[PDB]
Order: C-alpha cells, then sequence, then structure tokens
C-alpha cells in the first residue's frame, strides 16, 4: 500500500467514465470529446469539448509551512509533423491547469518539453521542465508512453521520468500557492487542429514523494500480464506489425530476393534538411502478424505462429529442425505442413524491468519442455567466387538460450524484439 | 501442388553452400 499513502486524487477507469478513487469522493466531469477506454488511457484533443473537469474536495489539508506534494501520470505524446517544425518547437500549449485566485499549478507542453510552473499568491512563477532529444535514431520517448512524476517539497520541484530524477528547480523563493482550485485537462494554447495527447493513470499526492517510492509506483503500474507494442500499448493478435530489434536498432528484416530468407538492412531516414529533427523509418521491412496457436492480447508464454505478408498470400517464420551450428537462418515460407521444420514459437518476457520487448522462442513441441533456440539477428558468411563479404540474417540462435538468464537482463541482447503498429501519433512522409 | 517443397530446396541449398 506503499503507492497509496498520502494520496488525494487518484483517477480511475470505471463504466465508460473516470472517478476519483481516492477516497475522498472528488466530483469528475469527462465531456463527450474525450476519448476513453478500459485500459485507462484517455485522449485530449483540439476539439472544444475535448476536455475533464475535477473539483476537489474542499476538506482535505495541504502542507500550510510549504507547498509538499506530487503528481504523476503516463503520458504519450504525438511526433512532430515534418512540415510544422517551427510551430511544434515554438508554441507551448497547457494540458492540465489548477489555477485558484490567479494562483496554483499547471502542466505544458511546448515541443518536445514537458513544463511544470508554479505560481504563488504574490504572483512569483517557477517552473522546471523535461525535454526529450528530437534527433536520434530512435527515441524512447517520443509517441511512446512514459512515467512523469513531478515533487515539490520546501526547497524545490523535481521531475523524474520513468523513476528517474531528469530535472530540478529551486523554489525557496515561492511562498503559499493555492492548489485545491478546479483541475482542467484541456489543450489550450495556439495549437494544430491535429493536436493531441493520451494520458492514463492521473494522481495526486499532499506529500513529496521519495525516489524509492516513485521507482515502485513506476514498476507496479508498467506490470501486465500481456506483452506491449513498441509505443507501449497492449501486443494485438491478427495485427499488422513491423518489427524491431533492440541489439540492431538500425536494423530491419526484408525477405531476400529469389530466396526464403530474410535479411538484414539498414533503416532509412529524415531526408528534408532539417537541421532541428533526425530519426530513422520506422514503417519499413515486412509487416508481420501474429496469430494464435490453438483479435486478442498476446500474453507473456502464450504459443504462436509468426506470420507476414508476402505477395497477397501470408506466409510464416520457420526454423529447421535440424541445424548443426550454433545458429542458422529462418525459413521463411507459406503456411504448410512439414517433418523437418519447427513453426511453434513461445513469446517470452526474461527482463524483470519494465520494458517494451520481449523474446521469441522456438518450441518443438507445446508440449515438450526442449529449447530449440531464440530469434535474433547474426552475421553469416557469404563467401562469393571473388572475395568473402559477409551479411547479417533473421536467424534463431542457441548461444541466446544461456545469456537470457544472466541477471540483471542484458536489455541490447539481439533476441530483444518490438512490434511496431502503424499509429497516428507517428507519420513519416517521404 | 504445394511449391512449399521448391522453397524448401532453395531454403537447403542457402544454408548448406
Amino acid at each position: 500500500s506503499e503507492i497509496l499513502n498520502n494520496i488525494i486524487l487518484n483517477l480511475r477507469y470505471k463504466d465508460n467514465n473516470l472517478i476519483d478513487l481516492s477516497g475522498y469522493g472528488a466530483k469528475v466531469e469527462v465531456y463527450d470529446g474525450v476519448e476513453l477506454n478500459d485500459k485507462n488511457q484517455f485522449k485530449l484533443t483540439s476539439s472544444a469539448n475535448s476536455k475533464i473537469r475535477v473539483t476537489q474536495n474542499q476538506n482535505i489539508i495541504f502542507n500550510s509551512v510549504f507547498l509538499d506534494f506530487s503528481v504523476s501520470f503516463w503520458i504519450r505524446i504525438p511526433k512532430y509533423k515534418n512540415d510544422g517544425i517551427q510551430n511544434y518547437i515554438h508554441n507551448e500549449y497547457t494540458i492540465i491547469n489548477c489555477m485558484k485566485n490567479n494562483s496554483g499549478w499547471k502542466i505544458s507542453i511546448r515541443g518536445n518539453r514537458i513544463i511544470w510552473t508554479l505560481i504563488d499568491i504574490n504572483g512569483k512563477t517557477k517552473s522546471v521542465f523535461f525535454e526529450y532529444n528530437i534527433r536520434e535514431d530512435i527515441s524512447e520517448y517520443i509517441n511512446r508512453w512514459f512515467f512523469v512524476t513531478i515533487t515539490n517539497n520546501l526547497n524545490n520541484a523535481k521531475i523524474y521520468i520513468n523513476g528517474k530524477l531528469e530535472s530540478n528547480t529551486d523554489i525557496k523563493d515561492i511562498r503559499e500557492v493555492i492548489a485545491n482550485g478546479e483541475i482542467i485537462f484541456k489543450l489550450d494554447g495556439d495549437i494544430d487542429r491535429t493536436q493531441f495527447i493520451w494520458m492514463k493513470y492521473f494522481s495526486i499526492f499532499n506529500t513529496e514523494l521519495s525516489q524509492s517510492n516513485i521507482e515502485e509506483r513506476y514498476k507496479i503500474q508498467s506490470y501486465s500480464e500481456y506483452l506491449k507494442d513498441f509505443w507501449g500499448n497492449p501486443l494485438m493478435y491478427n495485427k499488422e506489425y513491423y518489427m524491431f530489434n533492440a541489439g540492431n536498432k538500425n536494423s530491419y528484416i526484408k525477405l531476400k530476393k529469389d530466396s526464403p530468407v530474410g535479411e538484414i538492412l539498414t533503416r532509412s531516414k529524415y531526408n528534408q534538411n532539417s537541421k532541428y529533427i533526425n530519426y530513422r523509418d520506422l514503417y519499413i521491412g515486412e509487416k508481420f502478424i501474429i496469430r494464435r496457436k490453438s483479435d486478442d492480447i498476446v500474453r507473456k508464454e502464450d504459443y504462436i505462429y509468426l506470420d507476414f505478408f508476402n505477395l497477397n498470400q501470408e506466409w510464416r517464420v520457420y526454423t529447421y529442425k535440424y541445424f548443426k551450428k550454433e545458429e542458422e537462418k529462418l525459413f521463411l515460407a507459406p503456411i504448410s505442413d512439414s517433418d523437418e521444420f519447427y513453426n511453434t514459437i513461445q513469446i517470452k518476457e526474461y527482463d524483470e524491468q519494465p520494458t517494451y520487448s520481449c523474446q521469441l522462442l522456438f518450441k518443438k513441441d507445446e508440449e515438450s519442455t526442449d529449447e530449440i533456440g531464440l530469434i535474433g539477428i547474426h552475421r553469416f558468411y557469404e563467401s562469393g567466387i571473388v572475395f568473402e563479404e559477409y551479411k547479417d540474417y533473421f536467424c534463431i540462435s542457441k548461444w541466446y538460450l544461456k545469456e537470457v538468464k544472466r541477471k540483471p537482463y542484458n536489455l541490447k541482447l539481439g533476441c530483444n524484439w518490438q512490434f511496431i503498429p502503424k499509429d497516428e501519433g507517428w507519420t513519416e512522409p517521404p | 501442388e504445394d511449391m512449399f517443397a521448391k522453397l524448401k530446396d532453395k531454403f537447403f541449398n542457402e544454408i548448406n553452400k
């Protein structure tokens, strides 16, 4: 119950609605423009009716000496529009505002920066923010779910991202801040018509949360029986996905021309000459689809078939049953029965820390406890008549079997995969 | 029918040599 101490507002999904489960009974009014789902996610758009109003229980008591409280929530911010970089970088918009008599707090966003602002009764202001890079090949934050926690005490305001301290601002100068006014969740500013934000698990505490307490809540809220996709949403059966490899982030799978194997190519990247932004393309390579062996949620330990689309037909990923080396090239072919190929894969999650990566274990039989190997990427010698050249191939490897047991789990292992479905928050026009 | 068999052969050559 550690992560339930001092909680004074806990918004949770219930019957197609959002309700305060803090135990203090705050009134919550979600207007028709807010999209909600049973995974506790809610979307704020640019529509005028896309808003939530929370009226706090006025009997709640706050620290009278100094501002001693914390706010936490998960958020997913869409990628910038390539042809709208300037507005992205410059236009700041409020997403959550709690003001009373011109005093209070607010959470706002300017491009790739998330901002926390406090205004005391004298009108004095202070802010602290977290900005993520927008020039990396692959970002851990753009359009992906991440955990935010802001804490305030007598001396400073801190921002923790995914359980870790990222920013701090001294606020010893700030005097009384009125924090019990109405909370308005709504995009406010000069925003594009297509702008939107997803949020989840919004909570407020009347105390400064410790780093230990914050890291703990991160893990508890990251926990689920099901696997997640690249953006952090639940992984699904019967859904098209591109594949990403954590150990070779700039690599993607492509069916080799005239050969039933998967070769690994290099991800292309942003063309247009904008020194402000850089990224590698995500929607490339073969389109895969996970099928249940037996639209659902793919859970750890499930037995599946990893299929993909090859010219108007659904194909499948197989492993030869008798390769004699440590690792071998996977066989990518039509769906059919065979004596010499395994097609059953058990999807796993070996990491004990929050992750969006999963592993693919080929099984002889669902029943047999025998382990054939894990799917990964390996460099194969393609020695040609002239001289020997090498090339990476989509493979099965027995070497990962032992490595995945080492603790702490190695996040960079080549057997770590992520699934990327097309998402409205990530657009990559040529 | 199943040319799955022909492919199986292109596979074996791809790994063999």
